[PDB]
RNA sequence: UGGAUGGAACGAAAAA
RNA sequence: GGUGAAAUUCUUGGAUUUAUUGAAGACUAACUACUGCGAAAGCAUUUGCCAAGGACGUUUUCAUUAAUCAAGAACGAAAGUUAGGGGAUCGAAGAUGAUCAGAUACCGUCGUAGUCUUAACCAUAAACUAUGCCGACUAGGGAUCGGGUGGUGUUUUUUUAAUGACCCACUCGGCACCUUACGAGAAAUCAAAGUCUUUGGGUUCUGGGGGGAGUAUGGUCGCAAGGCUGAAACUUAAAGGAAUUG
């Protein structure tokens, strides 16, 4: 059971039917140079750092 | 929908890879590179004799490699392989074509498309259907915006394309033809002898489709490849 | 009363336009009544052209375009956030944004 | 009701009239 | 030096096919649709389910000696959509970050020269 | 240089 | 495979998929636009044959031979009928799976008649520009199609000529478009829906509150569905058009 540790770089904005969750653009840690788009559940800003349990997958962005 | 079947066997395991052997794919002599690529067959055993499995394969591959020059980048190329000679089964050509990408973008409005096609046969007895295509061109100092031809202007372009295809095919047996088209000198016709009639920017031509062949004769097809 | 001079299509002088079929819901509409619209975009994504670029041979290769055309009925254009509507003297304005 | 489906049922009143009028004669 | 197959990506809406072939094509080799590795009949055109598809296809491609691939990618065509399904470039970018190289990518989602008939009727699909 | 369709929802006594 | 989500359906007798061929029928994509032709319906692959047509050019001919039309006549979308052929796709009826209190409806899978063609019929449409035809006059702007004229204009041929394709100016005939309203209108709007109380260029057709009713009856055409002409008794104070505020 690997995990990824990612940085957050840059806040998006909220999304959802009822603005529960925030979409965030985060870095990961190891072999930086690659940013990803993903959906946070609770109070996040910018510099925090997540664990995801799987690291190929891109949210749907709205824009 | 992994667990859906309702009933897998209408009535009531072994690698398939094991058994499988590779094969280098031979261009003929009408182009920069040899080396096509590679496939894979069955043994061939008592009862397949994998050469006939062989005998009716079509590849394309793109020009561009065969070429090296990066300009013939579209330009698909079909080959027939006919012969396997100990792992280096050989090819010649069946048929060439353009990529969707760039024929969409042949095609633009607000100007005139004109089309045309034949059915020339070959010395070689081989019979073939070329098309050509053309679309006006807007010269330099135009003001209007949109630039069309005039319905007759396409009628004679057309009939000057026609007669031309097969005064160039007629007389040539295959091969020359083919290495008149790699440095695409027929289009290169087309507009000294359409400039009179109108501009017609971008002549190339299309793609071009076989028809009919005759028989085998090996010795022609091995002098391709020496 | 009269809503549009042209009466919500582009036939002056012809009678009959050889209707084609939407391509989402296939209703049959008139060519000219139709609402067709280019769509042209590259193959990829703005986001993978890095990934591919990085994982594939001839470098610089083309990332060739692709080309469709879009007709869509009256109904299904509002549906899907295109033109949607525009107030009574703004309808007239006939320029693209 | 539409006047589509007014001439409709208005025709087939006509012909069972028709018919039933041809019965006699 | 190096070694092709060709990719053959179907984009259909409500499913994803993914099936690499020998460069003649009439060999096959792993094929894998992202309908079997979900269990949801309303995810089989996900773009997780196709990249989760596309990985397994890119292992036995890897496993079997196929190192790079030709792509084709294609729509239902036809009468249908024309438009490529969600699922199939989520699929692209899966399988070429699995590490196969990548090149002289096309489309051949089959067009008509105006076929027959484009069906449900005059007044088209109502709801 | 982007992108989503997306379930069900009948009726309201007469006059002012 | 299908949807919002599923199911009917097909799959170890290998479905969906991939390659090489072959057959059948339908259509003529992208080029395709406030562009063209036709009396209207309508007409979009190439080439050949047959006849037809508008506009332009004209110091050619006849000489008023003309405009509109009761009666009468040709053409006339789709659907439909009869008899052959063809019969891929789609698909009234129908069979089926869903939703729902019910759902013989919308949604899904099949599926006869039909969709295509030959020989005949039928003669209707929101057949719409809801604006009859001919003739004259009245405000400005550009663009476009066909033809003709002028210009040391540009490009290409053979620097060069004639051509051709463009540029500038002009004109005739078209499909229209942009601004304004002297003018018209109840208004929406209109270069005609203007030159109408300061009421008259020529001419055909239609209407007199809403229903009953395009019904009944009588003629006439058709094998049939139906078409053309077309009432009355009785009932009712409002129906209706365009705009304003909610
Ligand atoms: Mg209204
Ligand atoms: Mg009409
Ligand atoms: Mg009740
Ligand atoms: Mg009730
Ligand atoms: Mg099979
Ligand atoms: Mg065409
Ligand atoms: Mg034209
Ligand atoms: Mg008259
Ligand atoms: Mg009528
Ligand atoms: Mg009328
Ligand atoms: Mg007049
Ligand atoms: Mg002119
Ligand atoms: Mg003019
Ligand atoms: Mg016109
Ligand atoms: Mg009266
Ligand atoms: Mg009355
Ligand atoms: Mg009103």
């Amino acid at each position: 059971t690997p995990v990824t540790l990612a940085k957050v770089i840059k806040v998006l904005g909220r999304t959802g039917s009822r603005g529960g969750v925030t979409q965030v653009r985060v870095e990961f840690l190891e072999d930086t140079s690659r940013t990803i788009v993903r959906n946070v559940k609770g109070p996040v800003r910018e510099n925090d750092i997540l664990v995801l349990m799987e690291s190929e997958r891109e949210a749907r962005r709205l824009r | 929908a992994v667990g859906k079947n309702k009933r897998l066997s209408k009535g009531k395991v072994v690698d398939p890879f094991t058994r499988k052997e590779w094969f280098d794919i031979k261009a003929p002599s009408t182009f920069e590179n040899r080396n096509v690529g590679k496939t894979l067959v069955n043994k061939s055993t008592g009862l397949k004799s994998a050469s006939d499995a062989l005998k009716g394969r079509v590849v394309e591959v793109c020009l561009a490699d065969l070429q090296g020059s990066e300009d013939h980048s579209f330009r698909k190329i079909k080959l027939r392989v006919d012969e396997v000679q100990g792992k280096n089964l050989l090819t010649n050509f069946h048929g060439m074509d353009f990529t969707t990408d760039k024929l969409r973008s042949m095609v633009r409005k607000w100007q005139t498309l004109i089309e045309a096609n034949v059915t020339v046969k070959t010395s070689d007895d081989y019979v073939l259907r070329i098309f050509a295509i053309a679309f006006t061109r807007k010269q330099a100092n135009q003001v209007k915006r949109h630039s069309y031809a005039q319905s007759s202007h396409i009628r004679a372009i057309r009939k000057v394309i026609s007669e031309i295809l097969t005064k160039e095919v007629q007389g040539s047996t295959l091969a020359q033809l083919t290495s008149k088209l790699i440095p695409e000198v027929i289009n290169k016709e087309i507009e000294n002898a359409t400039k009179d009639i109108f501009p017609l920017q971008n002549i190339h031509v299309r793609k071009v489709k076989l028809l009919k062949q005759p028989k085998f004769d090996v010795g022609a097809l091995m002098a391709l490849h020496g | 009363p009269k809503k549009r001079a042209s009466n919500g299509r582009n036939k002056k002088g012809r009678g009959h336009v050889k209707p084609v079929r939407c391509v989402n819901c296939s209703k049959s509409i008139p060519k000219d009544k139709a609402i067709k619209r280019m769509a042209i975009r590259n193959i990829v994504e703005a986001a993978a052209v890095r990934d591919l670029s990085e994982a594939s041979v001839y470098p610089e290769y083309a990332l060739p375009k692709t080309y469709n055309k879009l007709h869509y009925c009256v109904s299904c254009a509002i549906h899907a956030r295109i033109v949607r509507v525009r107030s009574r003297e703004d309808r007239k304005n006939r320029a693209p944004p | 009701m539409r006047a589509k489906w007014r001439k409709k049922r208005t025709r087939r009143l006509k012909r069972k009239r028709r018919k039933v009028r041809a019965r006699s004669k | 030096s190096q070694v092709f197959g060709v990719a053959r990506i179907y984009a259909s809406f409500n499913d994803t096919f993914v099936h690499v072939t020998d460069l003649s094509g009439k060999e096959t080799i792993a094929r894998v649709t992202g309908g079997m590795k979900v269990k949801a009949d309303r995810d089989e055109s996900s773009p997780y389910a196709a990249m989760l598809a596309a990985q397994d296809v890119a292992a036995k491609c890897k496993e079997v000696g196929i190192t790079a691939v030709h792509v084709k990618i294609r729509a239902t065509g036809g009468t249908r959509t024309k438009t490529p399904g969600p699922g199939g470039q989520a699929a692209l970018r899966a399988l070429a970050r699995s590490g196969l190289r990548i090149g002289r990518i096309e489309d051949v989602t089959p067009v008509p020269s105006d076929s027959t008939r484009k069906k449900g009727g005059r007044r088209g699909r109502r709801l």
